[PDB]
């Protein structure tokens, strides 16, 4: 089952504090669907790194009243694991036409 | 520069 996921232990994709540039150097090379999560430049808010077309994507994590997500009304998730969680068996080109992959592979999986 | 969400 899901449970075998790596999504599960949070260190497998949080990458902190790390900035864009080091989000970036982590993902090269990587495979359509490999990610991370971060702190944005955004004080108080989140990013999600995402290799599509093998080019890496940037996406903001809000942080709401109700909650993390990419956008309204859609910022619905209690922790940034329940937004991996959900966006694991979710594509993102529910938010944008170019960004039609799952969050399938944690960078450090 | 983020990818647009909505």
């Amino acid at each position: 089952g899901s449970e075998d996921l790596p999504h599960h232990d949070e260190k497998t994709w949080n990458v902190g504090s790390s900035n864009r540039n080091k989000a970036e150097n982590l993902l090269r090379g990587k495979r359509d669907g490999t990610f991370l999560v971060r702190e944005s430049s955004k004080q108080g808010c989140y990013a999600c790194s995402v290799v599509v077309d093998g080019e890496v994507k940037h996406c903001v994590i809000n942080k709401t009243a109700t909650g993390y997500g990419f956008a309204e009304p859609y910022n619905l998730y209690s922790s940034l694991k329940e937004l991996v969680l959900h966006y694991q068996h979710t594509s993102l080109v529910q938010h944008n036409d170019s960004l039609n992959v799952t969050l399938a592979y944690p960078v450090y999986a | 520069d983020y990818m647009n969400m909505t």
